[PDB]
C-alpha cells in the first residue's frame, strides 16, 4: 500500500 | 535475493489545462499490481494483478484518498518548484517520485527508496540511513531545508521500515505462485546471411521471468560485447520478457560463435549454437 | 532534459503466417511522458490498440506498451509510428518477424 502523502517541496 | 515492493508517481503540469495530472502504479519486484489516474472519469485506485483484487474497500478507499491527497500536494510542489527556478507559468513540467522497499530472503529490510525527480533529472532523495536528505541543486536546497524541519525523513522511514515491509510481506504470500516461480527463457539461435560473405546470429530468449537475464556472444571462448547488438529486455504483454543479442560474422566462422544465457529459472547458464 | 523513445515492434509469440497472436510497440527511454503511439496494418491506422500504464525506470525515463490482437499473413506489413516532442516528424519502426 501507498506511504500517507509528503510536505509540499 | 530478494523482494521489491515500489511506487512510480508521475505529475505532470499542464497550464491553462486545468490541474496537473498525476499517475501512480505499484509494482511487486517486475509485476505491477496497481494503478491511480487523476484523468480517469471517476479516477480511483485499480487492481492490476489477480492476486490484489481480495483486497477489501477499506484497502481501496484508503489507497484512493492517499493518491487524491498527494496529487494535490503534488500540485503544490510544482508550483514551489516554478518559483525556486524561477521558471514561466506556460510551460509544462515533470514530478517524479518513486518509493519503496527491497528485503531479503528473511523478509527483513535490505534498503529503504524515497527518491524524486523534476523535469528527467534527481531532485532530492532520501539517503541509505533514512534520516538524511541528498539535494541535487541549489533549488532542492530549499526542499531539504523544509523538509528537515518538518521532520520528513522520519516520516518516510516510519513507512520503509514498518508498513512497506509489511505490505510486501503480505502481498508475496498472496501472489506466490507468479512473484516466486521461476519462467526460464525459451532460447534458440537465429541465422540471417547478409550477403555471400557476412551473415547474422540472433541469439534470442523468450517468455521469461523475472526480467533479469544475461546474453552474451563469444567467439572462440572470447565475449564479443564490443561487436554485439544487445536490444533492451522487452515486456511480451503476457507478464514475461523478451529479448535478443545479434553479431555479424563473416560466412563459415558461424560454428565458433556460442550464446551465452543466464537466468533464475535455469539450474544452469546455457551454451547455444546455430543448429542449422 | 529531453530524451528520445527507443522503439521496439515485435509479436508476443514467435510468428505463424494465419496463426493468432499479439503485435506489441514497445517505447521506452523517453522524457516528457506524452507520446503518440499507433499500430499500423498496410499503413493504416489500427483501431483495436491497448496501452499498459505509464510506469518509468531507475533514470527517470518513461516506458509504455502498445498492443493489439493479430493474425501475420504473407501480404500484410505491420508498423509502429511513434511521435514525441524529440522527433522533428513521427517515425515509422517496420515490423519484422526476425526481430
Amino acid at each position: 500500500s501507498p506511504i500517507v502523502p509528503s510536505f509540499d517541496m | 535475493g530478494s523482494h521489491s515492493m515500489r511506487y512510480f508517481y508521475t505529475s505532470v503540469s499542464r497550464p491553462g489545462r486545468g490541474e496537473p495530472r498525476f499517475i501512480s502504479v505499484g509494482y511487486v519486484d517486475d509485476t505491477q499490481f496497481v494503478r491511480f489516474d487523476s484523468d480517469a472519469a471517476s479516477p480511483r485506485e485499480e487492481p492490476r494483478a489477480p492476486w490484489i483484487e481480495q483486497e477489501g474497500p477499506e484497502y481501496w478507499d484508503r489507497n484512493t484518498q492517499i493518491y487524491k491527497a498527494q496529487a494535490q500536494t503534488d500540485r503544490e510542489s510544482l508550483r514551489n518548484l516554478r518559483g525556486y527556478y524561477n521558471q514561466s507559468e506556460a510551460g509544462s513540467h515533470t514530478l517524479q517520485s518513486m518509493y519503496g522497499c527491497d528485503v531479503g530472503p528473511d523478509g527483513r529490510l535490505l534498503r529503504g527508496h524515497d527518491q524524486y525527480a523534476y523535469d528527467g533529472k534527481d531532485y532530492i532523495a532520501l539517503n541509505e540511513d533514512l534520516r538524511s536528505w541528498t539535494a541535487a541543486d541549489t533549488a532542492a536546497q530549499i526542499t531539504q531545508r523544509k523538509w528537515e524541519a518538518a521532520r520528513e525523513a522520519e516520516q518516510r522511514r516510519a513507512y520503509l521500515e514498518g508498513e512497506c515491509v509489511e505490505w510486501l510481506r503480505r502481498y508475496l504470500e498472496n501472489g506466490k505462485d507468479k512473484l516466486e516461480r521461476a519462467d526460464p527463457p525459451k532460447t534458440h539461435v537465429t541465422h540471417h546471411p547478409i550477403s555471400d560473405h557476412e551473415a547474422t546470429l540472433r541469439c534470442w530468449a523468450l517468455g521469461f521471468y523475472p526480467a533479469e537475464i544475461t546474453l552474451t556472444w563469444q567467439r572462440d571462448g572470447e565475449d564479443q560485447t564490443q561487436d554485439t547488438e544487445l536490444v533492451e529486455t522487452r515486456p511480451a504483454g503476457d507478464r514475461t520478457f523478451q529479448k535478443w543479442a545479434a553479431v555479424v560474422v563473416p560466412s563459415g566462422e558461424e560454428q565458433r560463435y556460442t550464446c551465452h544465457v543466464q537466468h533464475e529459472g535455469l539450474p544452469k547458464p546455457l551454451t547455444l549454437r546455430w543448429e542449422p | 532534459i529531453q530524451r528520445t523513445p527507443k522503439i521496439q515492434v515485435y509479436s508476443r509469440h514467435p510468428a505463424e503466417n494465419g496463426k493468432s497472436n499479439f503485435l506489441n510497440c514497445y517505447v521506452s527511454g523517453f522524457h516528457p511522458s506524452d507520446i503518440e503511439v499507433d499500430l499500423l496494418k498496410n499503413g493504416e491506422r489500427i483501431e483495436k490498440v491497448e496501452h499498459s500504464d505509464l510506469s518509468f525506470s531507475k533514470d527517470w525515463s518513461f516506458y509504455l506498451l502498445y498492443y493489439t490482437e493479430f493474425t501475420p499473413t504473407e501480404k500484410d506489413e505491420y508498423a509502429c509510428r511513434v511521435n514525441h516532442v524529440t522527433l522533428s516528424q513521427p517515425k515509422i519502426v517496420k515490423w519484422d518477424r526476425d526481430m
